RNA sequence: UGCUCGCUU
């Protein structure tokens, strides 16, 4: 449990999830299924460009209650976090900027 | 793993670069064999081969 | 020129990798993206097309250097 | 009117030289000197 | 080979480990940490930051792998511009 | 007070184990992980 | 004025990428260099021109792309010497407090050197008779930052005659 | 027991005893005359090397008139080796 | 951030009037908006000089003026300081030859003057 | 943290590391190891190589020469634990390119 | 926080 075993060579991360396995053939052998529980907890952070702008906004007009969303939005010019399950999701949604 | 009750690991890249070499060089499709002496180990099992 | 012509996984991996992040950061498009949302996926169609502007700078050992673009290198 | 200078540099360590430290270097790097036993104080608040 | 490159075959126990390997560093994350680390201190010896330990000690891309070469951009410009020319020099 | 809306409206709310003081109004997050 | 070769790493996103490289670091370095003075260098007006752009790498964090460019720009910086033709800006009991042309209110010459009728009484006055010449005398630059200005230089107004203004 | 200290001890802590004053004599004030005179005639010596200045701003007319001249002494290159020839 | 030499080369006032004349025509042609609101002080500075060098009578200038103006002057021994400040400030009488410009004792002769004012007046 | 309980994360042991290291994903092993788990931006004076706070060493006593790096947490715990041991690491920076 | 215990991998 040292620095260099404990906290260096082997250290504990977020976004990571355990959970127990049960078979399902239905499914490619490169694809793997996610609970939606899961699914909500773990986020990713996508940069607001020119493609993906209206998923974006829809996402975030959908917001955390609903699986296809988001929960917070950093803006470009401040970094501080928005929440989404408070404030006008329609505006956040509206006032998306690039970056 | 044997489905018998054991839990597994599941991670969330935070990188779009650690997206894309996870994809390439950790992909299912492209590791279908063991370097240990090319032997494939995704291949058919119990009530496949049957 | 000495090098192998074929391009490695590790350097398609890193190469997919930086334009992915290079246009979710807003970068220019030169395939003309029907509905992708996803930057890898983008990433991925531009390596198909052989439009990705990324010159891999491959460093000997000793020091010397070699440059090799994309669509100059082989792909499988 | 303005000074340059630069905000910010993509500083690489390139390699770490280990040594040692002499008495006067240590109290240079040190702020203050840590002379009392004791750990709070003997008020209510317990400060330190 | 790698045992036996040296020109004497080196077991991978920490003594052949301390024996083939140099980074100061991974000798101590290995085994023997103090003692390796102190003898370091003693002999003011820097390590690099060559070795795949160090490298993801210090956070930084190791050299093996994706992060052995190095990739440039094919970007729209012209090497050695033409240079304004000094009237009074 | 919030530093976007300058509301009042700060509550505590605790997001799949992660304590949050985020604004109640425009859902401004004030300060997160502890 | 005078040229100041310099070699910055320049760092310019990734949606830059459609402009002329060029024009962007040329940008770029004005934008970084427009009224600053850089220590023992001078203020720096402009970029006069690049001369050696090596190839442009593309790191593993930001993604962005960061090019070493060798340029010369223009800064302006006497040789201790050099006249100027400024214009009043002021004037305080200590010296008077000229300023060149819209460029810059650091000039502050020392009134200990005219002759014998040389004082300022709070009333910007100027000098009792027997477009203001300057001669630049010495440089000194400071720093800024020392906790967790910077270009004054001495004037001189020797006997010139004067035969247009006193 | 030791009693707590609240505040550190004294940078500079006093002592009782003094340093005993300096010898008197002609022949100490001589003794230091002469070392300030030898201080005072090695740095002008040529084998006080000095800092060679470096970054001249420019060329003027006055160059001959502020031009520093200074004797240099010859070294013995019969005795010095080949290697220190300039 | 470090600079190699501070003093490369010295320049009159015709080639940062050149420099600054060019730098304006290609903002106004080529103008962005972000760029502009990032730094201000770029415009502030570049407008200030230019008005400054206006006020100047560095107006009317040409390179081949300027190099018939240095070779005329190669053959008066002048240095390049002297020539520098002459060129800069395109001095229409004497006293300014005799007074102002230093180094004057041996080097005006009084009859090098009428030469000099003639050869900055043409 | 370790447990469920304690609301705590998984664990990339040395056994991933060493799967990691064979993939040879080498950004996807800096930003599981280094961004997502102990991200952290210290500052170090390039002069004496130790480690400075808001961009300022005591040490030297200046800040002209004292930058910004990231480094790990851990990796930053190990430096300061070094140096209470008396073995001082002193880093000597020097430019990415 | 430390440690112990009992357990599924
Ligand atoms: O080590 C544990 C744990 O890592 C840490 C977590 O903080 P909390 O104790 O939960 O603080 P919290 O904010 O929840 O309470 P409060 O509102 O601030 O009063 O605390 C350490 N820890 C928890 N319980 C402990 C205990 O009983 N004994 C020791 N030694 N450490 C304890
Ligand atoms: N101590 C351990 N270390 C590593 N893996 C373990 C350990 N204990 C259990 N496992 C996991 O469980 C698996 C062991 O199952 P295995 O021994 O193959 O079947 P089994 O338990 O003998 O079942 P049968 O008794 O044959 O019905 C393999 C391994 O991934
Ligand atoms: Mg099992
Ligand atoms: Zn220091």
């Amino acid at each position: 449990q040292g620095r260099f075993r404990g906290n260096l060579s082997g250290k504990r991360v977020d976004f990571s999830g355990r959970t127990v396995i049960s078979p399902d053939p239905n499914l490619r052998i490169d694809e793997v299924a996610v609970p939606v529980h899961v699914a909500k907890i773990l986020t990713f952070p996508e940069k607001v460009n020119k493609a993906n702008i209206n998923f974006l906004r829809k996402l975030v007009q959908n917001g955390p209650e609903v699986h296809p969303g988001a929960n917070f939005i950093q803006q470009r010019h401040t970094q501080m976090k928005r929440f989404l399950k408070y404030g006008n999701r329609e505006k956040m949604a509206q006032e998306l900027k690039y970056g | 793993a044997d489905f018998d009750g054991d839990e597994m690991n599941l991670h969330l890249p935070q990188t779009e670069e650690a997206k894309a070499e996870a994809l390439v060089l950790m992909g299912t499709k492209a590791n279908l064999v063991t370097p240990r002496n090319g032997e494939p180990l995704i291949a058919a099992i119990q009530d496949f081969l049957t | 020129r000495i090098t192998t012509p074929y391009m490695t996984k590790y350097e398609r991996a890193r190469v997919l990798g930086t334009r992915a992040l290079q246009i979710a950061m807003c970068a220019p498009v030169m395939v003309e993206l029907e509905g992708e949302t996803d930057p890898l996926l983008i990433a991925m169609k531009e390596l198909k097309a052989r439009k990705i502007p990324i010159i891999i700078r491959r460093y000997l050992p000793d020091g010397s250097y070699e440059d090799w673009g994309v669509d100059e290198l082989i792909i499988t | 009117k303005e000074q340059f200078r630069e905000t910010d540099v993509a500083k690489k360590i390139s390699h770490i030289c280990f040594g040692m430290k002499s008495p006067e270097e240590m109290r240079q790097q040190a702020h203050i000197q840590v002379v009392s036993k004791n750990l709070y104080s003997q008020d209510n608040q317990h400060a330190p | 080979d790698l045992m036996t490159y040296k020109g004497e075959v080196l077991g991978i126990t920490r003594f052949g480990l301390a024996k083939m390997k140099e980074s100061v560093l991974m000798l101590a994350s290995f085994e023997k940490t103090a003692d390796h680390l102190f003898d370091a201190a003693y002999f003011g010896q820097k390590d690099s930051v060559c070795g795949v330990s160090e490298c993801i000690i210090m956070g930084i891309p190791m050299n093996i792998g994706t992060g052995l070469f190095k990739l440039l951009h094919k970007a729209d410009r012209d090497p050695n511009p033409p240079k304004r020319p000094l009237i009074f020099d | 007070r919030c530093p976007d809306c300058g509301s009042t409206e700060l509550v505590e709310d605790s997001h799949y184990s992660q304590s949050q003081l985020v604004c109640s109004d425009c859902g401004c997050v004030v300060t997160e992980g502890v | 004025f005078v040229l100041v070769e310099m070699v910055d790493t320049v760092r310019i996103p990734p949606w830059q990428f459609e402009r002329k490289l060029n024009d962007s670091i040329a940008e770029e370095l004005n934008k970084k260099l427009a009224n600053k003075v850089v220590y023992n260098v001078g203020l720096c007006i402009c970029l006069f021109d690049i001369t050696k752009l090596e190839d442009a790498y593309v790191f593993p964090g930001d993604g962005a792309s960061h090019t070493k460019v060798h340029f010369r720009c223009v800064v302006f910086h006497p040789f201790l010497d050099e006249i100027l033709i400024g214009k009043i800006k002021g004037c305080s009991p200590e010296g008077v407090h000229v300023s060149l042309g819209f460029f810059d209110d650091i000039l502050i010459p020392p009134e200990s050197l005219q002759q014998p009728a040389k004082f300022d009484e709070a009333e910007q006055v100027w000098v009792w008779e027997y477009g203001e010449e300057i001669r630049f005398r010495v440089v000194d630059e400071s720093f800024v930052d020392t906790s967790p200005y910077t270009l004054v230089g001495s004037i001189s107004e020797p006997g010139l005659g004067l035969l247009s203004w006193w | 027991l030791p009693d707590v200290v609240l505040k550190p001890p004294p940078l500079f802590p006093d002592t009782d005893y003094k340093p005993v004053p300096l010898k008197t004599g002609e022949g100490e004030e001589y003794m230091l005359a002469l070392k300030q005179e030898l201080r005072e005639t090695m740095k002008r010596m040529p084998y006080f090397i000095e800092t060679p200045e470096e970054r001249q701003d420019i060329e003027r007319y006055s160059k001959r008139y502020m031009k520093v001249y200074k004797e240099e002494w010859i070294p013995d290159w019969r005795r010095l080796p080949r290697e220190m020839m300039p | 951030m470090e600079v190699k030499d501070a003093n490369s080369a010295l320049l009159s006032n015709y080639e940062v009037f050149q420099l600054l004349t060019d730098l304006k025509e290609q903002r106004k042609e080529s103008g962005k908006n972000k760029h502009s609101s990032g730094q201000q002080n770029l415009n502030t500075i570049t407008y200030e000089t230019l008005k400054y060098i206006s006020k100047t009578p560095c107006r009317h200038q040409s390179p081949e003026i300027v190099r018939e103006f240095l070779t005329a002057l190669k053959s008066h021994k002048l240095t390049k300081a002297e020539k520098l400040q002459l060129l800069n400030h395109r001095p229409v009488t004497a006293v300014e030859i005799q007074l102002m410009v230093e180094e004057s004792e041996e080097r005006l002769t009084e009859e090098q003057i009428e030469a000099l004012l003639h050869t900055v007046t043409s | 943290t370790e447990g469920r309980s304690r609301d705590g994360g998984l664990r990339l042991g040395e056994m991933e590391r060493d799967c990691l290291i064979g993939y040879g994903a080498s950004m996807l092993l800096l930003e599981r190891l280094m961004i997502s788990s102990d991200a952290f931006e210290v500052d170090v004076c390039g002069q004496c190589g130790l480690l400075g706070y808001s961009g300022w060493c005591h040490y030297c006593k200046s800040s002209c020469h004292v930058s910004s790096l990231r480094i790990p947490y851990a990796c930053k715990l190990l430096f300061q634990e070094l140096q209470s041991m008396n073995i001082i690491p002193r880093l000597k920076l020097s430019k990415y390119n």
